[PDB]
């Protein structure tokens, strides 16, 4: 189903700050937050504000290839599953250690050029997409 | 959706639609709340969308 961005409890899920909560039987504690977010879903998102603080962070993309069981034709992003991608492909340990090669790479190639930060490769794609979502859900 | 497009149906701003919908759905079928913002997406999905104006 569709859902709701609260537009709180979001800003210390981005913010590199340091954010504190509580576990069951023990005290509360406070952490820095290391992480790399990532969401999905087939249901568009809900941005109740417009202001530049939440729409400084999120990057939005819409991907465009789909997979059906028939590859229809007239339709270059139209393709055929693999059930192999799932079932197998996925449990075998030579395909996660290229896939952690791959990353290992991207990851020096990042370092080497466009120094660290990631707010400096430009991605026109992603900007005008992210432009066009903001332009929606603007009531 | 083609059930109720079927019995009860024969710049379409949805509204009429969306709350037949809804009051058909919290009746007909059970009870629930039937958030829309994309029931419009959903409406042009089904059959009525050839006959369908897609702007406001």
């Amino acid at each position: 189903k569709s859902e709701v961005l609260n537009t709180s409890r979001l800003k210390e899920m981005v913010n590199p700050g340091d954010v504190t909560a509580r576990e069951l039987n023990q005290k509360q504690e406070s952490f820095q937050m290391t992480a790399t977010m990532v969401a999905a879903s087939n249901y568009n998102f809900i941005i109740d504000t417009t202001d530049h603080g939440t729409w400084r962070r999120l990057r939005h993309y819409r991907s465009k290839v789909k997979f059906c069981h028939n590859p229809d034709p007239s339709n270059p992003y139209e393709k055929k599953e693999d059930p192999r991608f799932i079932h197998e492909y996925i449990m075998d340990p030579d395909c996660q250690n290229a896939f952690f090669s791959i990353l290992v790479y991207f990851w020096e190639k990042l370092q080497k050029e466009y120094n660290g930060q990631i707010k400096k490769v430009f991605c026109p794609t992603i900007e005008s997409e992210t432009e066009a979502y903001r332009k929606s859900q603007d009531t | 959706l083609h059930r109720f497009i079927t019995e009860r149906v024969v710049v379409y701003n949805l509204s009429e639609v969306v709350t037949a919908y809804a009051e058909w759905y919290n009746t007909n079928i059970n009870v629930k709340r039937h958030i829309a913002l994309e029931l419009s997406q959903e409406l042009e999905n089904s059959v009525l969308e050839k006959y369908l104006q897609w702007s406001p």
